[PDB]
C-alpha cells in the first residue's frame, strides 16, 4: 500500500494507552484495503519495554473475529519507548511474517507508519488522520 | 494443506509447523478450524493453518 486511513479517535485512544505504559503495546488495524475501521489491543505477553509478543490466544480470537465482520488485517501497531517510531531489525522480521503496513509510536505522541515490500525493503508511508 | 496467514500462502502438529519455518513458540496452529498443542496427531485429510506470533520491538 501506499497511505493508513485511521480515525481520530483511534489514533488518539493508542497514543494515549501508550503513554501511561511502562511496557511495549501492540494490536491490530482492521478494515478494507488501507482504511482503518476497528482497532484491537493485544496482550504483550513478553510485558517488556524493548520488545513485544502478543498472546497468541488473544491474537487467534482477533483474527477469528475480524474474519466474521467481514474485515481484513490493514496493519499492525506497536509502540516504542523513548526512541523515534523508526523501524527496527526486530521489526524487519515481524514484517516478513505478517507484510501490513506497521504503525509505530512512542510515548511523546510521534507516529509513523511503514511498509515492507517484496523486495524486503522498508518505505515509510503517508498517514491521513480522518 | 498448509495455510500460513499473514503472507498467505497455501506426524504430530510440532513437525508440519516446523517442515514450514516456525515452532510452537513463534505460531499457532489450528487443525480443521481447530486449535491444536504441538504434539496432537496430525490426519491425512485434514486442514491445517499456521498463524505467526507477530512480534517485534
Ligand atoms: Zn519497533
Amino acid at each position: 500500500m501506499s497511505t493508513l486511513i485511521i480515525p481520530q479517535h483511534y489514533l488518539r485512544a493508542i497514543l494515549k494507552v501508550v503513554s501511561s505504559s511502562s511496557v511495549e503495546v501492540c494490536g491490530f488495524l482492521f478494515g478494507k484495503e488501507n482504511r482503518v475501521l476497528k482497532v484491537r489491543f493485544i496482550r504483550n505477553r513478553l510485558n517488556s519495554p524493548v520488545e513485544f509478543e502478543m498472546d497468541p490466544e488473544e491474537m487467534l480470537k482477533a483474527l477469528e473475529e475480524a474474519e466474521q465482520e467481514n474485515l481484513e488485517v490493514v496493519g499492525i501497531f506497536h509502540s516504542h519507548i523513548a526512541c523515534p517510531p523508526i523501524p527496527s531489525g526486530k521489526d524487519l522480521e515481524g514484517m516478513k511474517r505478517w507484510p501490513v503496513i506497521w504503525l509505530i509510536v512512542n510515548e511523546k505522541g510521534e507516529y509513523k507508519a511503514w511498509i515492507l515490500s517484496e523486495k524486503n525493503k522498508i518505505s515509510e508511508v503517508k498517514i491521513v488522520v480522518e | 494443506k498448509v495455510k500460513v496467514i499473514g503472507r498467505n500462502i497455501e506426524m504430530k502438529v510440532r513437525d508440519i509447523l516446523r517442515a514450514v519455518g516456525f515452532n510452537t513458540e513463534s505460531a499457532i496452529a489450528k487443525v480443521n478450524g481447530k486449535v491444536v498443542l504441538e504434539d496432537d496427531e496430525v490426519k491425512d485429510g485434514d486442514f491445517v493453518e499456521v498463524i505467526p506470533v507477530v512480534s517485534g520491538g
